């Protein structure tokens, strides 16, 4: 859903605490004051997609204090108060399964902007989507909100996939061991196997190969003789530094521009998994649609969305 | 319907000629195509590390061997000026392109047809779409049935009469705490509980919460009379 | 040290802030190194000792103001820094100077971080608050219970696609 945000600073990257060189970078004209809307206008794209995606709603719909579900154990997914962060507790794997670093290139330069959007706010955009969609059913997100029993609500969904209502009624008992036991398999296969979260580790990595290979760029030469700034300065001429001066902006404005050329490709392809995010919410977990495999294997029933580290995680309940 | 459709559109009226930003998402797009041109524009005056930005001021000083040095400067910066902009403009390509195709696929779900998807077409449940030219773009007004007002009713899973449970063939069962009635999900009608209103399932012993009720069959009147 | 200076070490200027380090380099170690190969921490040839490399210069300024038509009042936000030079509060962002702290939540107008906007309003400043997620609606829930909607309302909604 959402990429780490970073600002870079081209004036600081491309001439480090240097008044000379800095004054080559003026003859480029916007090549650095273009390159930092570049990156300005990522970080903005980062905020869209977590409130066209994770808040749906404008209310906040909270669970009642004496909770009966009819046979079914939602604990698994509903928040628990008594943890210092509300987070349900299938999202308390995902924060630690998802993993200074920082700090190194931080001083560099490069400066990491923090989400308008908090984690913790994140979370409780789930629990009231999730909350909803159990009282309320599936018209919470469609007006004003609906109280419904939640035994009477499965009836329909079985009736939209072809099914009569009456096998409800009669097996709900056999499905509470079924859906309960379904959740728990979720669980334990999270919390055992790590590789189900790659998805997302993958998001991570991508940003952190092309941040530690950017700063390493200031290690090469570029052509130069030495790939320090002030070394050329206090050794080479003014005009002659300027020569070799060349060669090290030149080939560090390549260097930036492949990371901003990088970062603008990658902001596109975590767009459009943004708009599926968003198209999953309302399809799978607010409504129900009868299209085939998009909310997973089976006849869609319903879906409860949860929160994850640069991401969100969904949990469709299929028949 | 009428009355509320027709204040409708004098809402949507009052709305686009008093707020002029709801079309900014149209005027982001010409501001963006001027910032990207001016830019363009703006670069030819820098000289690139050269002596000078005009090319006949080099020709017409510095000697001819001397002058390929200073125009060298000139066009490999003005080379890298325009794969800025054509690499720009082709990103910008693959967001409008993306627009354009949800915007067709607006039109066919939402105007063309009705469509059932959730929140696609907008909140509520999708009426019908009437499409409308705009400055580079489309609008798309989305009627739509919202319901209003709700009020709390004493509802049960099935009705028991004559030993085996009844269920709803269309609605849901609902009572103000006298006679139980069935009625639709979107709105309250009143309607008898009836053997063509419902279908026999089960027994009473299964459904958990079923209540006891007469089913109305209207055969027993008919032979009568 | 504890202060941001212009060091000449055994050769090797750069400006940075000096503290002890409690890192212990071998004898033969002059000056370490960090991921990035700029200078971790140098050594005084006079009195030998580690001192940690801190860089200068940390952190954004950002101005945070309404429109021109409603007033001319600004508040200054540091981000990614604490309060150095300088209503001095700070924040998860870094330092903001210029706004006042409302517990209460608001709608969020003018976005600045960690949760946190920023808005003009009531003698009316810039006030900083909480982003608000809106009002809590507690949906009655029994089983015998159900909600049938007695009225409806036919809206049209305007959507923009270029």
């Amino acid at each position: 859903v959402s990429m780490t945000k970073t600002s870079v600073d081209c004036t600081m990257y491309i001439c480090g605490d240097s008044t000379e060189c800095s004054n080559l970078l003026l003859q480029y004209g916007s090549f650095c004051t273009q390159l930092n809307r570049a990156l300005t206008g990522i970080a903005v794209e980062q905020d869209k997609n977590t409130q066209e995606v994770f808040a749906q709603v404008k209310q906040i719909y909270k669970t009642p204090p004496i909770k009966d579900f009819g046979g079914f154990n939602f604990s698994q997914i509903l928040p628990d108060p008594s943890k210092p962060s509300k987070r349900s507790f299938i999202e308390d794997l995902l924060f630690n399964k998802v993993t200074d670093l920082i700090c190194a290139q931080k001083f560099n330069g490069l400066t990491v902007l923090p989400p308008l959007l908090t984690d913790e706010m994140i979370a409780q955009y789930t629990s009231a989507l999730l909350a909803g969609t159990i009282t309320s059913g599936w018209t919470f997100g469609a007006g004003a909100a609906l109280q419904i029993p939640f035994a009477m609500q499965m009836a329909y969904r079985f009736n939209g996939i072809g099914v009569t209502q009456n096998v409800l009624y009669e097996n709900q008992k056999l499905i509470a061991n079924q859906f309960n036991s379904a959740i728990g398999k979720i669980q334990d296969s999270l919390s055992s196997t790590a590789s189900a979260l790659g998805k997302l580790q993958d998001v991570v990595n991508q940003n952190a190969q092309a941040l530690n290979t950017l700063v390493k760029q200031l290690s090469s030469n570029f052509g130069a003789i030495s790939s320090v700034l002030n070394d050329i300065l206090s050794r080479l001429d003014p005009p002659e530094a300027e020569v070799q001066i060349d060669r090290l902006i030149t080939g560090r404005l390549q260097s930036l521009q492949t990371y901003v050329t990088q970062q603008l490709i990658r902001a596109a392809e975590i767009r459009a998994s943004a708009n599926l995010a968003a198209t999953k919410m309302s399809e799978c977990v607010l409504g129900q649609s009868k299209r085939v495999d998009f909310c997973g294997k089976g006849y869609h029933l319903m879906s409860f969305p949860q929160s994850a580290p640069h991401g969100v995680v969904f949990l469709h309940v299929t028949y | 319907i009428a009355n509320q459709f027709n204040s409708a559109i004098g809402k949507i009226q009052d709305s686009l000629s008093s707020t002029a930003s709801a079309l900014g998402k149209l005027q982001d797009v010409v501001n963006q195509n001027a910032q990207a041109l001016n830019t363009l524009v703006k670069q030819l005056s820098s000289n690139f590390g050269a002596i000078s930005s005009v090319l006949n001021d080099i020709l017409s000083r510095l000697d001819p061997p001397e002058a390929e040095v200073q125009i060298d400067r000139l066009i490999t910066g003005r080379l890298q000026s325009l794969q800025t902009y054509v690499t720009q403009q082709l990103i910008r390509a693959a967001e409008i392109r993306a627009s354009a195709n949800l915007a067709a696929t607006k039109m066919s779900e939402c105007v063309l047809g009705q469509s059932k998807r959730v929140d696609f077409c907008g909140k509520g449940y999708h009426l019908m779409s009437f499409p409308q030219s705009a400055p580079h773009g489309v609008v798309f007004l989305h009627v739509t049935y919202v319901p209003a007002q709700e009020k709390n009713f004493t509802t049960a899973p099935a009705i028991c009469h004559d030993g085996k449970a009844h269920f709803p063939r269309e609605g849901v069962f609902v009572s103000n705490g006298t006679h139980w009635f069935v009625t639709q999900r979107n709105f309250y009608e009143p309607q008898i509980i009836t053997t063509d209103n419902t279908f026999v399932s089960g027994n009473c012993d299964v459904v958990i919460g079923i209540v006891n009720n007469t089913v109305y069959d209207p055969l027993q009147p008919e032979l009568d009379s | 040290k504890n202060k941001c200076v212009n060091f000449n070490f055994n050769g090797l200027t750069g400006t940075g802030v000096l503290t002890e380090s409690n890192k212990k380099f071998l004898p033969f170690q002059q000056f370490g190194r960090d991921i990035a190969d700029t200078t971790d921490a140098v050594r005084d040839p006079q009195t030998l000792e580690i001192l940690d490399i801190t860089p200068c210069s940390f952190g954004g300024v950002s101005v945070i103001t309404p429109g021109t038509n409603t007033s001319n009042q600004v508040a200054v936000l540091y981000q990614g820094v604490n309060c150095t030079e300088v209503n001095v509060f700070q924040t998860r962002a870094g330092c903001l100077i210029g706004a006042e702290h409302v517990n209460n939540s608001y709608e969020c107008d003018i976005p600045i971080g960690a949760g946190i906007c920023a808005s003009y309003q009531t003698s009316q400043s810039i006030i900083a608050y909480t982003m608000s997620l809106g009002a809590e609606n507690s949906v009655a829930y029994s089983n015998n219970s159900i909600a049938i909607p007695t009225n409806f309302t036919i809206s049209v909604t305007t959507e923009i696609l270029p």
